């Protein structure tokens, strides 16, 4: 058996309960790597810096 | 942090400042819906907690930080039937036409019942004032303010010509 | 310029796509906003809200005690608009039927902060009384109507 | 550090501010069960220190240092018997149910002891107000603590309709 998906559901769920002002800026960042990850390659083009 | 039971404030009527209490939790629960110590906070019993609008801002300007009112300090009547020896008093609310119904004993004399009486205290949840009497008006409506909070739920606003034909 | 470009960024569909996502995220996060917090319309008392259950306790003042009792609902299955109360067989009398009066519609609707309808007064004179087979029959009169039991 | 004998403080009734002192040791002893300097703090007789709940907080607000109340401001009766001339009120107290008695003389006349009257003491330690007005039990409860203020021991309510058949 694997577990990993249950650890990871664990981890969130603790830091969930410990709550503060920069939670927000994290699940920011994770919603936007989702973002990224599911639909990419649509609106990247040149703009080496983007 | 606090355990008090009881806050005070301050309201204006007939050009005279009074001052009434209004009661808190103690120190169990937050209530979120309007982030304040509340007990019961659903129930127009004796003791319990009630925000009205017109104290709310008050409120949250004294202590600095966002509160929420529950209800509205008044509402003006629309239509009144007798059936039976009652009376209802129609009124809407939130956009829904609702009613609320009331003994005819109270009504044999208005005279005690109307404005700022000697004795200070209604009898009962509703109000006559004129209509046409700009000042009696203002008057019926600052106090409303007041007698909703000296005891619970929002009062009630009648309209004397409204009320003098069905009597 | 930069509103030609920013226009003709991608295709229809990728926007279209795009826009489910973000609205998707948006709900569900409102979706938990309302599950715990709780809503401002308490008065339809929706579903984070008691008072649908079965049994209701209520005080009366007789002699020089007082005593309480039960009122009975449904429990959350139909609703009566004649009488705005959750009603069971209330056109009948048996055990656990449900039985409202003007002496406790008034702290009853004063509790729940909405109206509600009386279905019957709670006493009657009776005027005449008649003797039959070992039986007395007591004949009264309700809403200009000739009864008897 | 403090040899002061009374302590001023303020409550709220009719709508308008009233004082009264509470009475302390002196500079003997603490009490470490309320942390107050107090005198014979068991016995209802007049000077004894009386530490009520409402005014408790407000205390420990005013002296930024905790203290814990001693009696309740006031408690509801239940019921009431007649016997031989004398009449028994029972109450809850902490979950336990008691009893007290009093003459029957006092109730001959309720005007002159219900609520604000116009003399403004109590002559017996009990009070009447009638249940179904939402504004009168209002006051009554408001006034409680100033007259359980004024005299030492708990002020106990009792009921106009509850009252009303036995007399």
């Amino acid at each position: 058996w694997d577990l990993t998906a249950f650890g990871l559901v664990a981890e969130w769920f603790l830091a969930y309960i410990l709550f503060t002002r920069f939670f927000y800026v994290l699940g920011l960042a994770a919603i936007m790597q989702l973002f990224f990850s599911y639909f990419a390659v649509h609106f990247i083009s040149n703009s080496w810096l983007m | 942090r606090n355990r008090a039971t009881r806050v005070e404030c301050t309201t204006i009527v007939n050009g005279v400042r009074r001052s009434f209490y209004v009661y808190a939790n103690g120190g169990k629960g937050f209530c979120k819906l309007h982030n304040w110590n509340c007990v019961n906070c659903d129930t127009f019993c004796a003791g319990s907690t009630f925000i009205s609008d017109e104290v709310a801002r008050d409120l949250s300007l004294q202590f600095k930080r966002p509160i929420n009112p529950t209800d509205q300090s008044s509402y003006i009547v629309d239509s009144v039937t007798v059936k039976n020896g009652s009376i209802h008093l129609y009124f809407d609310k939130a956009g829904q036409k609702t009613y609320e119904r009331h003994s005819l004993s109270h009504f044999v004399n208005l005279d005690n019942l109307r404005a700022n009486n000697t004795k200070g205290s209604l009898p009962i949840n509703v109000i006559v004032f004129d209509g046409k009497s700009k000042c009696e008006e203002s008057s019926a409506k600052s106090a409303s303010v007041y007698y909703s909070q000296l005891m619970c739920q929002p009062i009630l606003l009648l309209d004397q010509a409204l009320v003098s034909d069905v009597g | 310029w930069l509103i030609i470009n920013l226009v003709q960024m991608a295709p229809i569909s990728a926007m279209v796509r795009m826009y489910i996502f973000f609205a998707s995220f948006y709900y569900v996060w409102k979706s938990y906003v309302h599950v715990v917090d709780g809503c401002n319309s308490s008065t339809c008392m929706m579903c984070y809200k008691r008072n649908r259950a079965t049994r209701v306790e209520c005080t009366t003042i007789v002699n020089g005690v007082r005593r309480s009792f039960y009122v009975y609902a449904n429990g959350g299955k139909g609703f009566c608009k004649l009488h705005n109360w959750n009603c069971v067989n209330c056109d009948t009398f048996c055990a656990g039927s449900t039985f409202i009066s003007d002496e406790v519609a008034r702290d009853l609707s004063l509790q729940f902060k909405r109206p509600i309808n009386p279905t019957d007064q709670s006493s009657y004179i009776v005027d005449s009384v008649t003797v039959k087979n070992g039986s007395i029959h007591l004949y009264f009169d309700k809403a200009g109507q000739k009864t008897y039991e």
